[PDB]
């Protein structure tokens, strides 16, 4: 019943892609949709099994690769954390197949659209329940190659061609950091399974030699994992591929870049907790590495105006909050924060493709306006998924991100103030610009032209149900899990998350600290949501200012251009290896200097000299 | 266009809407239906609970690998 | 025509090859040096073995695999030293 | 009866034996050093 | 949408850009196609029969099976 | 119109030095913090003492020498 | 138009020709020797000195002496 | 019973059997060469399931003098090394005289029979156990590769790559003769068992390792002599180019593999940060070469290079890992990389050219091919579930227990790897059609669909179970790892 969880959405995109001419544009639709629902139900009922009965299944098909000691077998681990990751992936994906068939459904190319979903669905189900590092690495990897497939499905496109590329430059960085890693793990314990690392990761406290350099055995391959899961969620180091990949379809945004394969990155540091909690020195990094994601996302993401780009900032600050939760040793808290967030975002994502889809596939919100009347249905579910990103009171974004700032305010040591500072200024950010993005769209006077009211449609049955259902989560699923994931002395998670009795600072978070400080997310959201609204609502519109001063004009670019990112790592980065591939490489170390001293740039003077034997 | 009518490929092409695909689409049900059947039965097989439940699982009524590698110390 | 069954090899040190000076009869180099290989692929299988014992001590145990494992896993460290042909640290056949 | 039975009993009869294998080995690593040994003392030979 | 026939009666383009042969007659096979259907029936039955029913002869059998003998003599 | 030899890899308002200048100034904003942080040494102000657990800190649960 | 050879352009294949002949194209200048003294004479040999290194840190760690890697 | 006289004999006949059939008989003659090279890979597969995988010694030995005195003779075996060496050289054979199927008129029965003689002139250099002979058959292979460069060459360049590929090939090849000599002259004999049981004096295991190493390196290109193999490459038939990448690229490694990690154990200990030094570098130049190539059997030629300088780091790791997984990295690479030309000969064979600029808007066209050629793309960027990935992690961690620098440099291999290989597909594959260059279009036959099966097939079975290929190696290969050792 377990293969099946896995295989469903392999076999529905194996059927929709080889034999898609004989289904056409709604066999295609039905096969991986039934699929990918029916392995829904069957994580469900492995949700009330495992995760609720407390017996955990490890399966085991066949041995992979059977070196002297290299065993990477094809195992499926499903304990509770797998199980979690099973019910939000495979929900959500089943969710976004059903969303497609309605979007989709003026676009000729829609099966293999629908194939590709299965295939991604499908990659991620082999990254969730991944009993080894390799299986998990297979996942790991074929989670980018089908991203990178459905960034560019419109492959006429030139923009879409060159964000997937940078997709899978990035995502290849991080694959780099990842089997680093991977085979320092094997050095050590001379495994790659879970149980086996996890159950002697303690014992190693040794130092190697890499690259030059005497370090921590444990720490470096924590470090290294760490890289890859930077790579993957896009964090303060590799994150350009996710703003840019929203040149894809919008069912592409919900599930390929909102739920899933950004939570990734977090799986799989949650994963890897029996080994990252005998690293001190890594979590630091970690913390480090979220707090200035989840602070850049958060300033970068208050004055874009493409609709699609600034809810890619908001899911950027969600990762990066996950990210230093993790840091301070509370993986409970890390993944309840990703199955919140995998239900508010992606709510978020299928909402605004709502309102796109029906605008004329128009993505400015400076050309949109006044639609809370027009859109009632998606108005109403866009406040909802707002209200909950912000952490309204008593709601899903509420019971995740108030406990990861207080639990970062009484982590008292260096790296955590540094992580609750920004993780408290995101706050008041992510209020303004989430509030921006509804008051434009939707409050404020009209700004669209004629044409895109006139043609206007509210979301049909297939457009709304998977809507209903994401809304009905962000109200009640945080509050239903609260107790499960984040309770005190839970044993939920039972063996699946590791946190040594020495960091273990739940029980502080709650009652150890001013009740001021519990306050202060709801305090700087409402003092964002006042900003938002002075400065759009009703406003002398001071921008002249913009106009006038030559700082303000340099300082709103660098918000607007990604803090100059992408210009800046391009010049210095991509053309210095496109000219070091060139100018140099070709040009000079193999064009001639060989051929000069070689066969015939200078060895051809045997004619100069065969033909001087008449003498 | 008019020439992408002249092209074979296996997804169908755009707009592809065969005259039976009622029909196709209910043979490609049975057909994934009966390959998921040997999945399922295999599963059930190689599968391992070193945990006796809580309560009543549906997993006890196909599945028969419930606390048997409770005796680790002579696993191979 | 080979006999069915698994395959049968003589487990004794081939007679006539001294350490002092190896290349001295070269049908007990061959031999001493398929020997030694067998004996190395004990020793890994050995330790695979073991490696299963405390994979399925995790997850059996659980929460107090910290001490209900610990006997097996210093087993398990122990004969992974001498494994054969890997990290720098050799054995002393 | 079935087509493993027939097929396993064929291939354990294709297989080689092992013994005269190792042992055909071994007197060619035995002739080998010995025809090795009478070659060099014939280069060993003067002209004169 | 979800219950009008549709109009491609046969999908478009001819597989393997051949156009289908004469009414009541077959497609003739090349020179080429009989000896490699074969080939590959061949090595298909072959490999299936040959790898399946050949003994487990390895050094990760011999070995294990050995190992779990000595395992159990130190006790 | 010959084609360019480097005819294979084809923010207007910044330069490429300017806006490193930027991005310089925008990280020196996150080592500031940092070194504001260090220089705040919360880690002296913890109002509780470390948490202390029963059989010598769970040393024999931890896999300590029994 | 009952081909399907491409048809090829003046400019494309003149300056397809022109980046595969470019074996005829030094000059020896000094950016030219620079280039192939540095990146092409340094790096191999910053490369081999850290693999050398390497190799002997690994030898001290385990107290065994250094291997004579040449 | 199944030898390796008649695997040998198998090509003899087919190549006789051509040379005296008249050549308006065009038919005939395609059927013969075409039976005779899948009578010979059946021939091989059935070798493969009666090799024993238990014992170290070569199997299948066969002995004919050559000397009066027996001093050198012709000594055919085969190990857990070179058995799939020869089922792959036996493989790619039918492939190639499948790929000149439709315009074999024009090249007649002289086509067949050189690749028969090929086939034959490469089954014995895999088997030979003798160092004389093995050089005999190692430098025949240029007689008939001469000639299928020259005589059915694309251009006029034909001459000059040509005669470039032979006076690298004939420089190599003396200074190894010279090495073969002086080994044979203190020894004694030739035989490759007996030379595994002498002791050589430490100041000649650098001079001979050195020599072997000249003729070695230039068959599998380092740094300083990968010049002869672009254009050498690009000027040559379509079954040309993989018999030169398939096999050809494959001479060095196995010389390696066989001559040197063994007959020099001390030596090679010496030099092994002078081959991580010279692979290192050219895994990062290659790859970053291939960036700003424009011709496309010129991009997918530089990115064997890549592959191949992968493999000399896993041998040289000598551990089960890397030797065992660079095995591995071979039979993909001959299988990914062969493929990969069968997939430009299907798009040089219809619009005559090869640049990239000419090409774009191909999957609209023929959709067939761009799944074909994407998958093939997948499995040279080192996908997992593909053959690729199986041997380039198992190089990685094989060489990451001896050096963490060199698996550091080596890691980047796939980055660029991944790089160039989806950027080419962008280019050639993805994009708007252009039809003031070309605008006929035909997709796959019932060949090209035929002839890609068995690569699609044996591409995922070693992807997904390399247990099969593994378990048959590991007693050969763990024999090879240690010899000077006894402990
Ligand atoms: C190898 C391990 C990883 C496997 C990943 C598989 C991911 C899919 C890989 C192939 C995807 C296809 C990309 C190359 C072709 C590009 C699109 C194309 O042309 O394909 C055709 C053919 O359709 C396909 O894409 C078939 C390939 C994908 C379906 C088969 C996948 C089966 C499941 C994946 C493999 C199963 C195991 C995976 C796990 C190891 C579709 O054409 P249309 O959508 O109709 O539009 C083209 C316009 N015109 C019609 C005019 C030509
Ligand atoms: C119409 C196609 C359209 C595209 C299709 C795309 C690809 C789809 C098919 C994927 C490939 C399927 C291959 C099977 C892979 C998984 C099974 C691995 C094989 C396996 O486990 O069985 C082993 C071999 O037996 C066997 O079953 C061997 C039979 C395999 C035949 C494969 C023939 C490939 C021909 C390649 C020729 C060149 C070879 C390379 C040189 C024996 O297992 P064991 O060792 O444990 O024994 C235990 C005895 N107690």
């Amino acid at each position: 019943m377990y293969l099946l969880i896995v295989f469903l959405p392999l076999l529905g995109s194996s059927v929709a892609g080889f034999f898609g001419r004989f289904l056409g544009s709604e066999g295609s639709a039905i096969m991986t949709t039934t699929c990918v629902s029916f392995s829904s139900i069957l994580s469900l009922i492995a949700f009330y099994e495992v995760a609720l009965g407390a017996s955990a299944c490890y399966l085991r098909i066949a041995p992979w690769i059977s070196s002297e000691m290299f065993d990477a077998s094809w195992g499926f681990l499903f304990d509770s954390l797998t199980v979690v990751m099973l019910i939000v992936v495979t929900f959500i994906s089943s969710l976004v197949h059903l969303y497609s068939i309605s979007y989709m459904s003026e676009d000729p190319h829609s099966p293999r659209f629908m194939c590709y979903l299965s295939i991604f669905t499908f990659f991620m189900l082999m990254l969730v329940t991944g009993d080894n590092f390799l299986q998990l690495f297979l996942g790991w990897e074929g989670v980018g190659l089908a991203s990178y497939l459905l960034i560019h499905f419109w492959f006429t496109r030139l923009q879409a061609d060159k964000a997937a590329i940078k997709a899978m430059l990035v995502n290849r960085v991080g694959d780099f950091g990842l089997a680093l890693g991977i085979l320092g793990c094997f050095t050590l314990f001379q495994t790659v399974d879970f149980s086996t690392i996890f159950a002697c990761a303690s014992v190693p406290r040794n130092s190697w030699i890499f690259c030059n350099m005497r370090l921590n055995a444990i720490s470096l391959i924590c470090i290294l994992l760490f890289i890859g899961a930077v790579g993957k969620s896009a964090q303060i180091g590799l994150h350009t591929w996710l703003p840019d990949a929203m040149e894809g379809p919008t069912p592409v945004s919900a599930l390929i870049h909102a739920a899933t394969m950004v939570t990734a990155g977090v799986f799989m540091i949650a994963r890897c907790s029996p080994l990252f909690e005998y690293s001190p020195t890594a979590l630091i990094v970690i913390t480090f590495a979220g707090a200035m994601t989840s602070f850049l996302a958060a300033t970068t993401g208050i004055l874009q105006n493409d609709l699609k780009r600034v809810i890619a900032y908001s899911t950027c600050s969600q990762l990066g909050y996950m990210i230093f939760a993790c840091g301070i040793s509370n993986y409970s808290v890390s993944v309840f924060h990703l199955m919140n967030h995998a239900f508010f975002k992606a709510l978020l994502f299928l909402s605004a493709g709502s309102v796109i889809h029906a605008m004329s596939d128009e993505q400015d919100m400076r050309k949109m306006g006044g639609l809370a009347s027009s859109f009632p249905l998606t108005y109403a579910m866009m406040l909802i998924g707002s209200l909950s990103l912000i952490g309204f009171p008593f709601l899903t974004g509420f019971y995740s991100k108030d406990v990861i700032l207080e639990l970062a305010y009484t982590k008292y040591t260096i790296s955590g103030n540094f992580a609750f500072w920004l993780g408290s200024v995101s706050v008041l950010f992510t209020s303004y610009y989430s509030f921006r993005l509804l008051f434009l769209t939707f409050l404020v006077p009209t700004n669209s032209f004629g044409r895109d009211i006139s043609r206007c449609h509210d979301a049909p049955i297939p457009m709304a149900i998977p809507l209903i259902l994401l809304a009905l989560g962000s109200l009640f699923v945080g509050y239903l899990a609260k107790d499960m994931m984040i309770g005190l002395g839970t044993n939920f998670w039972a063996n699946s998350l590791l946190v040594l009795p020495k960091n273990e600072i739940l029980a502080e978070s709650e009652f150890a600290a001013p009740t001021i400080i519990k306050l202060i997310p709801i305090l700087f959201s409402t003092l964002g949501a006042f900003v938002a609204y002075n400065v759009n609502l009703v406003a002398d519109q001071f921008q002249r200012a913009f106009q006038t001063s030559t700082f303000c004009n340099r300082l709103y670019s660098f918000f607007n251009k990604r803090w100059f990112f992408d210009q800046v790592l391009n010049d210095f980065l991509v053309r210095s290896f496109l000219r070091f591939g060139y100018e140099v490489s070709f040009e000079a170390l193999d064009k001639g200097a060989i051929e000069i001293l070689g066969p015939y740039g200078i060895s051809y003077t045997f004619r100069r000299l065969a033909e001087r034997i008449s003498q | 266009g008019d020439f992408r009518a002249k092209v074979w490929s296996m997804t169908g092409g755009p707009n592809c809407r065969p005259k039976h695909w009622r029909r196709n689409t209910a043979i490609a049900m049975f057909g994934v239906f009966l390959v998921c059947i040997p999945i399922a039965k295999l599963s059930a097989k190689l599968e391992q609970r070193p945990h006796m439940p809580v309560r009543p699982i549906p997993s006890q009524i196909w599945c028969k690998n419930f606390g048997t590698k409770d005796d680790y110390e002579k696993e191979h | 025509g080979r006999k069915k069954g698994l395959p049968e090899f003589e487990e004794s040190a081939p007679d006539g090859f001294d350490p002092e000076n190896p290349y001295k009869d070269p049908v007990a180099m061959v031999e001493m040096r398929e020997h030694i290989v067998r004996e190395k692929w004990i020793q890994i299988e050995k330790a695979k073995i073991l490696r299963e014992k405390v994979k399925w001590c995790y997850r059996v145990e659980g929460v107090n695999h910290y001490q209900k494992c610990r006997h097996l896993v210093q087993q398990y460290l122990d004969s992974t030293r001498g494994v054969g042909w890997g990290k720098d640290h050799r054995p002393i056949s | 009866g079935f087509i493993m039975e027939f097929a396993e009993n064929l291939v354990l009869r294709l297989m080689e034996n092992p013994e005269e294998r190792d042992r055909k080995a071994r007197e060619h690593i035995y002739e080998m050093h010995e025809r090795c040994k009478k070659i060099k003392e014939m280069w060993a030979l003067p002209i004169r | 949408r979800w219950a009008t026939p549709g109009h491609e009666e046969r999908p478009k383009g001819y597989f393997m850009n051949r156009t289908p042969p004469a009414p009541g007659q077959s497609r003739k096979w090349e020179d080429w196609e009989l000896p490699c259907y074969i080939t590959s029936f061949l090595t298909i039955v072959i490999l299936g029969v040959g790898l399946n029913a050949k003994p487990d002869l390895s050094i990760e059998t011999w070995a294990h099976q050995k190992a779990l003998e000595r395992l159990e003599m130190e006790k | 119109k010959p084609l360019s030899v480097n005819d294979e890899l084809m923010a207007d308002t910044v330069g490429k030095y300017e806006a490193l200048a930027w991005l310089s100034g925008g990280l020196g904003f996150f080592v500031g913090l940092g070194l504001l942080a260090v220089l705040n040494d919360k880690a002296s102000k913890v109002p509780f003492t470390p948490r202390v657990y029963p059989y010598d800190n769970l040393r024999v649960e931890l896999g300590g020498e029994p | 138009g009952g081909g399907m050879e491409t048809n090829k352009n003046k400019f494309i294949e003149d300056w397809g020709s022109a980046r595969e002949n470019l074996e005829h194209n030094f000059r020896w200048t000094r950016r030219n020797f620079a280039l192939i003294g540095i990146f092409g004479i340094a790096l191999p040999i910053i490369v081999y000195k850290g693999i050398v290194k390497d190799f002997h840190m690994q030898d001290e760690d385990a107290g065994r002496p250094h291997r004579k890697f040449l | 019973y199944f030898n390796l006289s008649g695997l040998i004999l198998c090509p003899v006949l087919g190549s006789i059997i051509l040379l005296f059939i008249p050549n308006s008989r065009i038919r005939l003659i395609r059927l013969i060469g075409l039976c005779a090279s899948l009578i010979t890979f059946l021939y091989s597969l059935v070798l493969w399931i009666q090799f024993d995988s238990s014992t170290a010694k070569f199997q299948f030995v066969e002995s004919l003098r050559w000397l009066p005195y027996e001093n050198i003779n012709f000594y055919l075996g085969i190990d857990g090394i070179s058995l799939f060496f020869v089922i792959l050289t036996t493989f790619l054979i039918p492939i190639c005289i499948l790929v000149g199927w439709s315009g074999m008129r024009s090249y007649g029965k002289e086509y067949i029979i050189a690749f028969l003689i090929c086939e034959f002139l490469m089954i014995a250099v895999f088997c030979m156990l003798d160092l004389l002979l093995f050089y005999v058959f190692f430098e025949s292979v240029l007689i008939p590769m001469f000639i299928i460069i020259g005589v059915w060459g694309s251009r006029q360049r034909k001459i000059k790559a040509a005669y470039q590929f032979f006076l690298y090939t004939l420089l190599g090849s003396l200074f190894m003769l010279l090495a073969i000599l002086l080994i044979l002259f203190q020894t004694g004999t030739t035989d490759l068992q007996i030379l595994l049981t002498t002791e050589f004096s430490e100041r000649r295991q650098i001079f001979l390792w050195i020599a072997f190493f000249a003729s070695f390196a230039v068959k599998v290109p380092m740094v300083p002599v990968h010049i002869w193999l672009p254009e050498a490459h690009v000027e040559a038939p379509t079954a040309g180019s993989v018999i030169l990448a398939g096999i050809l690229l494959k001479f060095g490694t196995y010389g390696f593999l066989r001559f040197s990690i063994p007959m020099f154990p001390e030596a090679t200990l010496c030099f092994t940060p002078f081959i991580y030094t010279l692979s290192a570098i050219a895994i990062i130049y290659t790859s970053l070469t291939t960036l700003r190539q424009i011709d496309l059997k010129k991009i997918i030629a530089y990115s064997s290079v890549a592959h191949m300088n992968l493999v000399t780091i896993g041998m040289f790791s000598l551990n089960i890992q890397g030797i065992g997984g660079s095995i591995l990295l071979m039979l993909s690479h001959g299988l990914v990389s062969s493929a990969l030309f069968l997939c430009v000969g299907v798009l040089y064979d219809r619009h005559k050219t090869r640049l990239v600029r000419y090409y774009g808007g191909l999957v609209s066209t023929m959709p067939n091919f761009s799944t074909i050629f994407f998958f093939f793309t997948l499995a040279n960027m080192s996908l997992p579930g593909t053959s690729s990935f199986i041997g380039e992690f198992l190089i990685l961690v094989g060489a990451f227990q001896r050096n963490s620098l060199v698996a550091t440099l080596a890691a980047l291999g796939m980055i660029l790897g991944a790089a160039y290989s989806l950027w080419l597909y962008n280019r050639v594959v993805s994009g708007n059609l252009k039809p003031d260059f070309l605008h006929k279009f035909s997709d796959l036959n019932g060949r090209e669909v035929f002839i890609f099966i068995p690569f699609l097939v044996g591409l995922v079975w070693m992807g997904v179970y390399p247990k099969v290929f593994l378990d048959c190696m590991h007693t050969s290969v763990s024999n090879l790892v240690q010899h000077g050792k006894f402990h």
